[PDB]
């Protein structure tokens, strides 16, 4: 997991 | 209740893995609180007991897990809508005292989200400083 990963569609 | 049974199972599940956890497990512990989200204050609520009990290298996870939370619920119910952060906000001083009986090592990634939720306006400003602070004050103790 990373912070800055963008959130699922 | 059986929606928070699904997420608490999802949540506990953090356990049987070790960290660094995958985007993977964490998308579908994210899942599961959104599909309980008639019962956010039951989903904040295990968030914040898992912090409390939770083993020193679980400490990040949890926090990934708010930050994952609140970040999805932005994005799927709206920045100003989003339950979570509000929710979130009300113990976070204690939730965070939990979080930085993290390793030594593990302080940093805890201040990296702090700046993220800063820079991005996820938590109100008043809110994110003095946990700020809070880390700081350690590094001098």
């Amino acid at each position: 997991y990373s912070p800055t990963s963008p959130s699922y569609s | 209740m059986e929606a928070v049974k699904t997420f608490n199972s999802e949540l506990y599940s953090l356990n049987d893995y070790k960290p660094p956890i995958s985007k993977a497990k964490m998308t579908q512990i994210t899942k599961a609180a959104i599909k309980a989200i008639k019962f956010y204050k039951h989903v904040v609520q295990s968030v914040e007991k898992f912090i409390q009990k939770c083993k020193p290298e679980y400490k990040v996870p949890g926090l990934y897990v708010i930050d994952s939370i609140v970040r999805q619920s932005r994005h799927q119910f709206g920045q100003e809508k989003d339950v979570f952060a509000p929710r979130f906000s009300n113990n976070i001083i204690s939730t965070f005292q939990n979080l930085y009986r993290c390793p030594g090592d593990d302080k940093s990634k805890i201040v990296r989200v702090l700046n993220l939720w800063q820079k991005n306006n996820v938590f109100k400003s008043e809110i994110i400083q003095p946990l700020l602070d809070m880390a700081a004050a350690l590094e001098h103790h």
